[PDB]
């Protein structure tokens, strides 16, 4: 309500996109559905993307930005880096 | 509101598993603790990289879970009424 | 000076937020903070290894990715030596 | 077949019958005048 | 609603006195006499013969060890056979 | 049936560091079989039968380890009894304590010696009531001039609450009074020493017991119970603040000598004896209403049939949901007596005859499973018909075992004369319960065994040891009772 | 024998104002230096005159100063907080 | 329940070893605690792997730092 | 579900497996006769191949009467039921 | 030697040092502290506990009339001081059924 969760209420109130970055070194790009006091959101319209490096025949090659889309998304809150209200 | 019971609301759904520290986990959910950890029936597990496993059961403790995929079918907003008491 | 009052008087002033991994700071407007001093922090600003790397807007900041958080008023943020 | 009473009504009982209620206490009153006593003093053909 | 001690910490007061082999998540493997233990975890040992994955064999005496950096005990079998195991009938 | 596995009693044999061997001792009928009974209570699961009785014999005791014809017609103990039981601590950890019970009437005082010869502690029953008398005396001079550690459990309680009638302050000073009789008959028997074995319940060796009622407690575990129904609470300070001229100030919080606070109450007054007078008070007092209340403010819960039982079973059913088990009687144990390592090194220095400085006496002071096997049989138990006795004693070294090649050693035998030695043969291990015996295969060292097959040639007492040494070494006696 | 509880260590650092060093949790070469301004239950610091040291990774000497000022650091990071004994 | 204070009770006034997460040493006599075992200790000694001595005089240690305690007495 | 014989997946990829006894709220285990399980993905180059084999050998060892915290559990696996 | 008073204060303090000052928290209390130390039917709640059967029960099974002997502990007891001949002989002849 008055807190920063309420945000999350912002974003559930609009269902705008939200880019929230997680501690696993990845990028999620979903709009909230569904949101609580301990940071557990529930999305829809998931796109979730990151980076790796394939190591070709011991080489270390370029960093490639690939992605997955998930239709529905339980995201659990403590690993969560950092959430942007887009 | 905790998404604990909304946890319960979502049982007997084939949902896929990703942990804190990398494996997956597929199946079947069997029931949910009040604790966020779950027991599941029809089981596939992947590790980093070497042969996945498939097991009647296993009940995954909740502290190192990253997230969830549940089935797109799924009535979200039918879930989303309030049943608990207001105290 | 006691925690909660210090960051109730950096309300809606020039905040940084060090965070605890990557080398990363946010330069803005501290919004809103909570019991469990969360941030709802506006026109932030995101440095990585002391260089710029772009504005974001409204952010949600967890208080358990950040080193601390501190006022901005005239403080220079480049490498010293 | 069952009875159960509270603590006035067995005390007002227990005052009403103080004509025909015993008031030894002590076990110790009985000593060499109770049934085991009675029959050794049988048994050896000797009167307490 | 008291906070019941759970079972297996009352396996950890039975086991006081006895010798136990704790193994820590931060690498350290300790043999020794369990002298003192708590609920939450926190031990005092006293023999405790040091084995560690790199191979740090040593020995010495007395030790404070917190329960959040252990990951988990080794304890005689006979504490099987203790009272807490068998189902009180109520 | 017991409530603990017999299994995990013989493993708790092979540890002598948390063995207790007691022997409960004191004046004529002041409560050591009832201490028997409560501990057999809380270990046995014969409270289903006894409930099954009817008459005038559901109001007897059960006097559980008094089995003679003459011991149930005479209402008193003329033996020693010997009994093992799982006993649980405060904090959990299950202890294995083999208790003998002695007989408090003078004439058999010497079974009460026997006892003395083979037991690490010796735990003092005295009645409140009564107080010190000459047998208690008798004990108290023969435990400290023998060495023996002492630990006091004062009987009886509730007759300062039902019997004598008396307000709490009063049950304090009766209870002073009581414990510095103790302590003046101990200073009396070793003039100027008194002040190493001094009982006192701060130092918690002191144990406050209503055994008809089947609870007991220490200063300790009274502020443990505090504790826990609160939290926050240090136990070891607020029990040594909990006796003497210490007053409690309720304003200030604050623990003085003199009550510099207005109706200030004694710290023992106070937090103790009021709660038990008032619930004592309350239970006998009150309907089942009143009193259903009056325990859940307490989180105390009966089943709902038994707040109508009679005063004295609902009495009991309330003081053990009340005190709850006897951990603080094993704490006092635990803390203030020996292991068999100690009392073991003790008793080969006083009643040993062999040199000290030979392997055998270091198998006897380590209390070595592994050594060679001396039990040394203070006592003869006779069989149910009589035919043949048991002989009980201590396991001090070795592992008795059923068919084992022993030399029973008389009084007389000494190196010069072999005279008085008879080579026999253990056929059956015990663990004597006193009404039942545990049939077994080995009892290790510092531990308390009845041998069948070895009665023969012991007349008063005897050392059993093997048939021979494997280092080649001769055996010695202990001296005489 | 007197008891020292760490928050009454704390409460005589802020009434000493003696600047204090602190350790951050598993970065070994990265210390705080500051004097103390408040603390709370969760000893949450908020620090005066505070400036991040980093050691050096092969002998541990100090290699950058950052002044930063007035922080509250979280309570989760500290170390270790030695009392810095001035010259007086 | 709120936790207990721990059995610290035999350490006081005596030197200590102390094993630090990134395997820091910190050796001093203790000075106090606390119920969550925060560590209060006089003459402080910091030691490194390669074998040095920092002196720090009296300080305090959080608790989750703390891994190992060590009596050498 | 006490008493059911059952594996367990710990923090550092190892197995726990046995009888297990008992559990609290913070999901710790009691487990008897344990078998502690542990694998390493060894390169074994044989001498005539040059193509090094990628093998994840399997190391056993007995603890018997363990206590295992829950702060390090990852999952709870079924092994078997009594004998 | 030492008193468990003059080692809890010190000689004649008569007060707990303020360096130690040990001090309970404020939510303890004695644990029936509310509540009275007696009651109106306490005096004969005591007087019942000690009176003889059946009145020391407050519940039982219910017996038949004629197996109530009202005046059996008469010559149970010990016969009255100063009763004539006959009365003695037929307390001894009831001892005697
Ligand atoms: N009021 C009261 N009476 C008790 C209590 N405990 C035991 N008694 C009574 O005191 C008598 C003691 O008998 P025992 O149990 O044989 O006592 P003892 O200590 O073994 O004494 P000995 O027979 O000489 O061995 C019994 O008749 C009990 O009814 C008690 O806690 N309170
Ligand atoms: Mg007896």
């Amino acid at each position: 309500a008055n807190g920063p969760l309420s945000l999350l209420q912002t974003a559930v109130r609009s269902h705008t996109q939200v880019l929230i970055s997680v501690r696993s070194g990845r990028k999620l790009l979903a709009r909230v559905k569904a949101f609580d006091r301990h940071c557990n959101m529930i999305l829809e319209n998931v796109k979730e993307m990151w980076t790796e490096t394939p190591v070709t025949n011991g080489k270390k090659g370029r960093p490639v930005n690939k992605d997955r889309f998930i239709s529905k998304m339980f995201l659990r809150g403590d690993s969560v880096v950092i959430v942007l209200l887009s | 509101m905790k998404l604990v019971r909304f946890l319960m609301k979502c049982a007997n759904e084939t949902v896929t598993i990703e942990l804190k520290n990398g494996a997956i986990v597929h199946g079947t959910i069997a029931s949910v603790t009040p604790k966020m950890d779950t027991a599941l029936r029809n089981v596939r597990y992947t590790p980093k990289g070497e042969e996945p496993y498939s097991v009647e059961s296993l009940t995954v403790r909740g502290n190192t879970i990253r997230y969830y995929i549940l089935p797109d079918s799924l009535p979200l907003d039918t879930l989303l009424i309030d049943d608990a008491p207001k105290p | 000076v006691n925690p909660r009052p210090f960051l109730q008087d950096l309300v809606n002033q020039d905040v940084i937020v060090r965070l605890k991994w990557g080398q990363t700071e946010y330069k803005g407007r501290l919004v809103s903070i909570d019991s469990y001093m969360n941030i709802q922090l506006a026109n932030t600003e995101e440095f990585i290894n002391y260089k710029s790397t772009g504005h974001l807007g409204q952010v949600l900041i967890r208080c358990n990715n950040v080193l601390w958080v501190t006022a901005a008023a005239g403080k220079q943020m480049t490498p010293t030596e | 077949k069952r009875w159960n009473l509270t603590l006035p009504q067995m005390a007002n009982l227990y005052r009403l019958s103080e004509p025909l209620v015993s008031d030894v206490v002590d076990p110790n009153y009985f000593y060499l005048f109770e049934l085991k006593s009675f029959l050794t003093a049988k048994a050896l053909n000797v009167a307490l | 609603m008291t906070s019941s001690i759970g079972i297996p910490i009352k396996l950890l007061n039975e086991a006081q006195g006895h010798i136990v082999t704790l193994e820590l998540t931060t690498g350290q493997t300790y043999r020794g006499k369990l002298i003192e233990a708590e609920d939450n975890m926190n031990v005092q040992l006293k023999d405790i013969t040091v084995t560690a994955r790199d191979g740090r064999v040593s020995h010495l005496e007395q030790i404070y060890i917190r329960g959040s950096h252990v990951r988990f005990f080794i304890v005689p079998d006979m504490l099987r056979n203790a009272p807490m195991f068998r189902s009180r009938n109520v | 049936p017991v409530y603990f596995d017999r299994g995990f009693m013989t493993d708790l044999m092979n540890f002598p560091e948390q063995i207790r061997n007691i022997a409960l001792a004191g004046h004529l009928h002041h409560g050591k079989t009832a201490f028997m009974d409560m501990l057999v209570l809380e270990t046995h699961a014969i409270q289903e039968r006894l409930d099954k009785r009817t008459g005038k014999k559901r109001d007897e005791q059960l006097r559980y380890t008094d089995v003679h014809v003459i011991e149930r017609d005479r209402g008193l103990s003329i033996k020693a009894a010997p009994m093992s039981l799982v006993l649980s601590s405060t904090k959990g950890k299950s202890h294995l304590f083999n208790i003998i019970d002695t007989p408090g009437h003078v004439d058999f005082v010497d079974e009460v010696a026997a006892a003395f010869r083979l037991v690490d502690g010796v735990c003092l029953v005295v009645d409140v009531v009564e107080g010190v008398q000459v047998n208690t005396e008798q004990i108290i001079k023969h435990a400290v001039l023998e060495d023996i550690p002492l630990t006091l459990i004062i009987n009886k309680m509730d007759r300062l609450i039902l019997e004598l009638k008396i307000p709490p302050t009063d049950a304090y000073f009766k209870l002073k009074h009581v414990i510095e009789e103790v302590n003046t008959v101990i200073e009396n028997t070793i003039p100027g020493r008194g002040e190493s074995k001094r009982l006192s319940p701060e130092k918690g060796n002191v144990l406050f017991a209503c055994t008809s009622m089947g609870w007991c407690f220490t200063l300790q575990s009274f502020a443990k119970m505090y504790s826990e129904s609160y939290g926050g609470v240090n136990v070891e300070e607020f029990a040594r603040r909990l006796w003497g001229d210490v007053y409690f100030n309720p304003k200030k919080r604050t623990f003085t000598r003199k009550p510099i606070e207005e109706g200030a109450k004694r710290s023992f007054v106070n937090f103790v004896m009021e709660p038990i007078y008032k619930l004592y008070s309350h239970t006998i007092s009150e309907g089942p209403e009143d009193l259903k209340r009056t325990l859940s403010k307490l989180g105390i819960f009966l089943k709902p049939s038994q707040y109508k039982a009679d005063p004295k079973v609902l009495m009991k059913l309330v003081c053990e949901q009340f005190f709850g088990p006897s951990t603080a009687f094993v704490d006092m144990v635990i803390k203030h007596i020996p292991s068999p390592l100690e009392a073991a090194e003790k008793k080969l220095e006083r009643y040993y005859t062999g040199p000290l400085d030979t392997k055998i006496a270091e198998s006897m002071k380590n209390c070595d499973q592994n050594g060679p096997l001396v039990v040394h049989v203070t006592k003869l138990f006779n069989t149910i018909d009589a035919k043949s006795f048991y002989a009980f004693g201590r396991v001090m070294s070795g592992i008795a075992r059923p068919g084992a090649d022993v030399r029973v050693l008389g009084e007389g035998y000494t190196l010069d004369d072999e005279e008085d030695m008879v080579v026999s043969r253990i056929s059956d291990v015990f663990i004597a319960e006193t009404r039942y015996n545990i049939p077994t295969d080995g009892v290790p060292a510092g531990n308390f065994v009845l041998l069948g097959g070895v009665d023969n040639s012991i007349v008063k007492t005897a050392t059993i040891v093997d048939k021979k040494f494997d280092n080649g070494e001769d055996a010695y006696v202990f001296k005489p009772l | 024998r007197v008891l020292l509880p760490p928050i009454n260590f704390l409460f005589r650092l802020l009434q000493q104002r003696t600047p204090v060093q602190i350790w951050l949790y598993e970065q070994l070469a990265i210390r705080i230096t500051g004097v103390i301004r408040g603390f709370d239950e969760f000893m949450n610091l908020v620090i005066d005159d505070a400036v991040e040291i980093k050691l050096s990774p092969k002998t541990n000497e100090p290699e950058s100063k950052r002044p930063l000022g007035q922080i509250l650091l979280k309570g989760d990071n500290i170390s270790l907080i030695q009392a810095l004994s001035g010259s007086a | 329940m709120a936790p207990a204070q721990p059995e610290l009770k035999k350490y006081l006034d005596k030197r200590l070893f102390v094993e630090l997460n990134g395997s820091r040493r910190v050796i001093g006599v203790l000075r106090g605690y606390d119920v969550f075992l925060n560590i209060v200790l006089d003459d402080a000694v910091e030691e490194r792997p390669n074998g040095e001595k920092v002196k720090l005089g009296m300080v305090t240690i959080r608790g989750n730092s703390v891994v190992i305690l060590e009596p050498l007495e | 579900y006490i008493n059911w014989r059952m594996r367990v997946t710990l923090n550092d990829g190892r197995q726990m497996t046995g009888q297990m006894l008992a559990f609290d709220k913070h999901m710790n285990l009691v487990l008897a006769d344990t078998e502690e399980f542990r694998k390493t993905k060894r390169m074994q180059a044989k001498p005539n191949s040059s193509t090094t084999q990628t093998l994840i050998q399997e190391e056993k060892r007995t603890l018997g009467l363990t206590i295992v915290r829950g702060a390090n559990i990852i999952a709870l696996s079924v092994e078997s039921p009594p004998p | 030697t030492v008193s468990h008073e003059d080692e809890l204060f010190g000689k004649g303090n008569i007060e707990e040092p303020e360096e130690e000052a040990f001090v309970l928290p404020a939510a303890v209390e004695p644990f029936f502290a509310d509540e009275e130390l007696e009651t109106e039917d306490t005096r004969s709640a005591i007087e019942l506990w000690w009176a003889p059967y059946p009145f020391d029960r407050r519940s039982g099974r219910m017996v038949r009339a004629q197996d109530v002997p009202l005046i059996k502990h008469w010559y149970l007891e010990h016969c009255p001081p100063k009763q004539p001949v006959k009365v003695r002989v037929s307390y001894q002849k009831l001892l005697k059924t």
